[PDB]
């Protein structure tokens, strides 16, 4: 075996020490343990002080080297040895132990949710719940851009009476006109006005970009696209007409 | 047991002890077993906010309710809830709808797992053999756990407050 | 662990619990004999405590000097020991039993084991081999017990003021 | 086997079969532990008195203030008997009859029988059915005394 | 289905709305078992208004704390708020058990009004057909006869 490693004083280091050393310590550094690390200490000191070698030391030598030492407190046990040498394989092996940040820091949920996605050099495919998971799919594909089986002025129509429904709202109140005896009226028109401008944003982005996902085959480049766009305007048209007929009925 | 090897491991009062005192589980069938499971994860789940909601309410926290009904409701959550306007109810029940709605229907749990509402069975792991993860068993414990201790607790606030007071 | 002392095993819902977290018997394993018999007389005494407080509540001793009223447990100490008292009468008697104790293990308790610790050789009900280890359970599980409730019973008794069984 | 006695043999003019038997004798040992509980658990608020006192719940220092075999109420310990029914039914739904693999064998917690002195089988089970069905008789009887003949004693 | 216990002979297979055109073979016995606990849970309240009628009510006290000699609640509705809720806490405990008991899960012995009686356990002779016929068509008769008589109770005021 190693030979500073043999027969060393327990006054040197005890034994139980001396073997957490030797555990924390990774085996191919025993033999010629690098520099500043505890067992650089053992091995400088062991083959000066032992059986065979200088017996004593001052008390001022002695006291030095008994604060070089480890004081059996500041080693990891073979738990957090086991704890990080697996938490590294996690990491390593594409898998996160899955933890949620807090009051400045985060809780560990413990689980194991796998990082890396399907293109593992992919920077966008490293899956995460709220995007990859199961929930958060099915939801994303059922939205009108994406639900299958819509025809393409569906889709316009949906996102519009949405966009239409809600957008009355923050012209009627809280706007210039929100004390006046109509005050719904004023946010009909801007909200309707939003609805065209954003529409015809949309008209600009088909006639530019030209997306060609809603087309159907053979057909003029972006025209699923526009109809769309226009549908949308009409449903925006529609949905804050519905807003302001139910506040005014109601 | 065999069928309910499928929900074993993960109740009692010790994790791996199944409890059944009345052979509600014996006989049935391993979708039943994973349905009664999906029962009592959900009722458990808003169980745990219902004594947090009941708890935020009886403080005197209830802003909401407060600021539509122009003053203080009474701090007594049962109270409160008549007091809370007819509105406020409506809107609360249309909200809880379509959340029922959203994951039944468009977003549906797993037949394996019907409790996977959040849906974390398609990135999590649940059987490798990391110590600083998969912990997983040991989480479900404690939401099971909790959430049958907030299901007593929640009908003892309720039975209390609609007799003693 | 601990030798063969009973303190573990027959012990919950786990059948052993083998509850040493400080290691005070890896660390001092020639102790354990100490350990042991420190700890049932610990148990025993405390539980002849506990029954105390109570039965003078009721019965008195025909001494005549402790057949008095307002020797509560929060002064009877002080009260008996005189300018001797009772309090003397008790702790010669103690002498008398510990005496004993040391003439069966010897003077500097060197027959002192892990196996005779605590066992005074007073055989009355136990019977057969496994009760005696389920009995020996049994005595510190009540003895151990006794110890913390003696322990809140001192200490709330006369903290709060309330000297009598309830103790609070 | 068990429970038959030596002055009666099945005593079934009446279940007669196994696993029927077999709900029928957790029943039997059941009901013969809570008579033997209650008979001498009615003796005791007489001679000993009504032992309680101390800090209870709207009962504090109550020196067992449920008199009467039957105990009464009115804010009185018997309030207090329904901690006693709660907790019964703890020990009642976790050391159960539906994990009792014998007919009402609860694995001996105490081990009273590992030669503390009771012993499995043989005379032991059959004497704690045979006190039992007697406490369970005397019981009733005594229930009868309480109601139109005065009291226990 | 159109050969069970319940086709007696007064009436043959009485479906008159069609809940057995979509009515599946465990539904029927869901609906059986459904059937045979209201009607026996209706011959048991019948029973616990004729008889107090006839019979004079429990010599007692009902509730040793609150003076319940049985004749200050009335047979009829409305002792419901005179008995106290804790024996009505109590009566629910003791249906609670009744059937937290041996399962009557779907498929289990209890799904099919089998509980273990066998109070009227005749030696097969072609009997066991006769007493679960009965039994059903009482309960039949006892809901009818329930529901009256709660109507008498209720329109006319008190008691019949
Ligand atoms: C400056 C504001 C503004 C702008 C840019 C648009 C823009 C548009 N509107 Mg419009 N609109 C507005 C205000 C505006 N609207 C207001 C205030 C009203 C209320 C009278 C309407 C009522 C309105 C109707 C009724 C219709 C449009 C339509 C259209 C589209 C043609 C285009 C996207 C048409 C459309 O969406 O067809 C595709 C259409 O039919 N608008
Ligand atoms: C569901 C369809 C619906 C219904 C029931 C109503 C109902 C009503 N609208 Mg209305 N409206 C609708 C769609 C509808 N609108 C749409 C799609 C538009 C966009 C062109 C409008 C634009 C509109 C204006 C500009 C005005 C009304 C007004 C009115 C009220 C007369 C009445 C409550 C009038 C009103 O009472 O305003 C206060 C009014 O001035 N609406
Ligand atoms: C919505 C209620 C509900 C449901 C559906 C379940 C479902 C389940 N539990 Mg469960 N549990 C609950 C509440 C519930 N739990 C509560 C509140 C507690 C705390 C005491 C527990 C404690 C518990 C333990 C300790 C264990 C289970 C287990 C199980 C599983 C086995 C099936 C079973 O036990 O019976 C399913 C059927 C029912 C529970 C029927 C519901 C109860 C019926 C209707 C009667 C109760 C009425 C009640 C007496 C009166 C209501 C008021 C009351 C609060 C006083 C199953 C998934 C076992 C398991 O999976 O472990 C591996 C297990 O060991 N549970
Ligand atoms: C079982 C779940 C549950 C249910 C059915 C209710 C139901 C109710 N809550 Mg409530 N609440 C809950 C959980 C729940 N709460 C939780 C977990 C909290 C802590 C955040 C609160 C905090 C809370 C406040 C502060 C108030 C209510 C109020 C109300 C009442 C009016 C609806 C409202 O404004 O809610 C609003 C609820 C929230 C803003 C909480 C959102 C947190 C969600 C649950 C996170 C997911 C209604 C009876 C109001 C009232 O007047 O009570 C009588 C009111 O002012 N709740
Ligand atoms: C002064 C009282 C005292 C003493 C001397 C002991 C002594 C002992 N106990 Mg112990 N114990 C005590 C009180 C005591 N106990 C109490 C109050 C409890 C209840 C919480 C327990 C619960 C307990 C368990 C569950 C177990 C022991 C065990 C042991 C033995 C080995 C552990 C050891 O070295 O402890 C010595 C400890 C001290 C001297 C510390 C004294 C207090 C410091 C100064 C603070 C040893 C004979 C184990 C055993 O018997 O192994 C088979 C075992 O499994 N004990
Ligand atoms: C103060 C009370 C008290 C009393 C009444 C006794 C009484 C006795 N001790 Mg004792 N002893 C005491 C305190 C006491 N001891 C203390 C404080 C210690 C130190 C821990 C000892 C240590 C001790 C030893 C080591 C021995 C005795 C022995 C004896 C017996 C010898 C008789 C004798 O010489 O009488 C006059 C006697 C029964 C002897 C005996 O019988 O044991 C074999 C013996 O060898 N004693
Ligand atoms: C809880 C009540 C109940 C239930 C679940 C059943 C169930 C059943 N009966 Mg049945 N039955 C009942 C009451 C009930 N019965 C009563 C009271 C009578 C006496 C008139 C009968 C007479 C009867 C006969 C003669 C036969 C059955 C049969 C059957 C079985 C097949 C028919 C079916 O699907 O019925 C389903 C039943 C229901 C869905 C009940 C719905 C009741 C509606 C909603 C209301 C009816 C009006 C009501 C009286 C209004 C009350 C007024 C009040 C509001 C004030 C099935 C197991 C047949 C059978 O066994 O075939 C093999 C058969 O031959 N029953
Ligand atoms: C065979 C059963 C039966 C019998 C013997 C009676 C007997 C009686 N009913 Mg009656 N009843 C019954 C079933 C029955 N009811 C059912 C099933 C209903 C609901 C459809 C009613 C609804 C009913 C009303 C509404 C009235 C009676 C009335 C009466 C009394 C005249 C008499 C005591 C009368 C009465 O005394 O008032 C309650 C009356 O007005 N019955
Ligand atoms: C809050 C203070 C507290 C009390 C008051 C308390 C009480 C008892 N504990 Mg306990 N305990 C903790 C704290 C407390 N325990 C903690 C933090 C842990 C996690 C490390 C823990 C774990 C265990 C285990 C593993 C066992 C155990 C035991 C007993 C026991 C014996 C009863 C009997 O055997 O007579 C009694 C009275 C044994 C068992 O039997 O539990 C029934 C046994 O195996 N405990
Ligand atoms: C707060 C909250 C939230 C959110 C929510 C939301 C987001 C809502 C929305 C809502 C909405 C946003 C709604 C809307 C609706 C709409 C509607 C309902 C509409 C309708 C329309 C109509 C009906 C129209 C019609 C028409 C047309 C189409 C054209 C022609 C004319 C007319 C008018 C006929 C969360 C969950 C996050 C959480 C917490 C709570």
């Amino acid at each position: 075996k190693i030979a500073y490693l043999q027969d060393i004083p327990r006054t040197i280091v005890e034994k139980d020490a001396l073997e957490l050393i030797l555990k924390n310590t990774p085996k191919e550094q025993w033999e010629n343990p690098p520099e500043d690390s505890y067992l650089y200490t053992v091995k400088a000191f062991a083959e000066m002080y032992g059986p065979g070698k200088a017996t004593k030391m001052g008390w001022w030598d002695y006291y030095r080297l008994k604060m070089d030492m480890p004081d059996t407190t500041r080693l990891s046990s073979e738990r957090e040895l086991q704890e990080i040498e697996e938490y590294e394989k996690l990491m390593m092996s594409g898998k996160v132990p899955f933890a949620v940040p807090g009051p400045s820091g985060y809780f560990f949920t413990g689980f194991v949710t796998q990082w890396k996605g399907k293109e593992p050099f992919a920077g966008d495919q490293v899956i995460t719940l709220t995007e990859n998971g199961l929930f958060a799919k099915q939801f994303l594909s059922a939205l009108a851009f994406y639900r299958e089986g819509l025809k393409p002025w569906q889709r316009g129509l949906e996102i519009g009476m949405a966009h239409g429904y809600f957008l009355i709202g923050p012209f009627t109140s809280l706007g210039p006109l929100r004390n006046t005896p109509e005050a719904a009226t004023v946010g009909l028109l801007c909200g309707c006005a939003i609805v065209g401008i954003v529409s015809i944003g949309g008209l600009i982005f088909g006639s530019t970009i030209k997306p060609t996902r809603f087309d159907k085959d053979g057909d003029k480049p972006g025209a699923g696209f526009i109809e769309m766009i226009n549908w949308h305007a009409v449903g925006g048209l529609g949905g804050a007409g519905f807003a302001h007929a139910l506040i005014t009925v109601f | 047991r065999e069928a309910p090897k499928v929900l074993a491991g993960t109740g009692g009062p010790l994790p791996e002890s199944f409890w059944d005192p009345a052979g509600f589980t014996n006989n049935k069938t391993d979708e039943e077993l994973l349905f009664y499971r999906a029962a009592e994860l959900k009722h458990g789940r808003i169980a745990m906010a219902a004594v947090v909601g009941w708890f935020t309410n009886a403080s005197g926290f209830h802003y909401l309710g407060d600021l539509w009904l122009k003053k203080p409701a009474s701090d007594n959550p049962i109270e409160a809830f008549n007091q809370l306007s007819l509105l406020g109810v409506f809107q609360m029940v249309f909200f809880i709808g379509c959340l029922e709605w959203l994951t039944t229907v468009p977003c549906p749990p797993p037949k394996d797992a019907p409790w996977d509402v959040i849906g974390m069975s398609d990135v999590l792991e649940e059987d490798t053999d990391e110590n600083p993860m998969a912990e997983y068993k040991k989480i479900q414990m404690q939401e099971l756990n909790n959430s049958r201790l907030a299901m007593v607790a929640i009908i003892g606030l309720i039975v209390q407050a609609t007799t003693t007071g | 662990f601990a030798g063969g002392l009973t303190g573990s095993d027959y012990g919950g819902f786990g059948g052993k619990y083998e509850w040493d977290p400080v290691g005070f018997s890896t660390r001092w394993p020639e102790h354990l004999a100490w350990y042991r018999e420190a700890e049932l007389k610990h148990g025993r005494i405390a539980m002849l405590a506990f029954a105390g407080l109570l039965a003078p509540d009721l019965f008195r001793l025909p001494w005549a000097e402790f057949q008095d009223s307002s020797l509560d447990f929060a002064n009877a100490h002080d009260k008996f020991v005189a300018g001797f008292g009772p309090m003397w009468w008790g702790f010669i008697a103690c002498g008398g039993i510990e005496y004993q104790r040391f003439r069966k293990l010897g003077l500097g308790m060197e027959g002192l084991t892990l196996e005779n610790a605590g066992n005074l050789g007073w055989f009355d009900l136990p019977k057969n081999s496994e009760e005696r280890l389920f009995y020996e359970t049994a005595e510190l599980k009540n003895g151990r017990l006794a110890m913390l409730a003696v322990s809140g019973i001192f200490t709330a008794g006369i903290f709060w003021d309330q000297h009598h069984f309830p103790f609070i | 086997e068990l429970g038959v006695q030596a002055p009666v043999g099945f005593w079934d003019p009446v279940d007669g079969n196994v696993a029927s038997f077999r709900r029928r004798r957790t029943v039997e040992l059941k009901h013969g532990r809570i008579s033997m509980l209650a008979a001498m658990g009615y003796m005791t608020p007489e001679i000993t008195g009504k032992f309680p006192g101390y800090l209870s719940p709207s009962t504090l220092l109550k020196y067992d203030d449920i008199p009467n075999g039957l105990g009464a109420i009115s804010k009185v310990p018997a309030l207090g008997w329904a901690q006693i029914f709660v907790y019964c039914g703890y020990a009642e739904l976790s050391q159960d009859q539906t994990p009792g693999s014998p007919g009402a064998e609860g694995n001996f917690g105490f081990k009273v029988l590992t030669s503390s002195d009771p012993d499995s089988l043989e005379k032991k089970l059959a004497s704690e059915i045979a006190n039992g069905r007697l406490a369970m008789m005397a019981f009733t009887g005594m229930a009868t005394q309480d109601g139109l003949t005065g009291s226990a004693w």
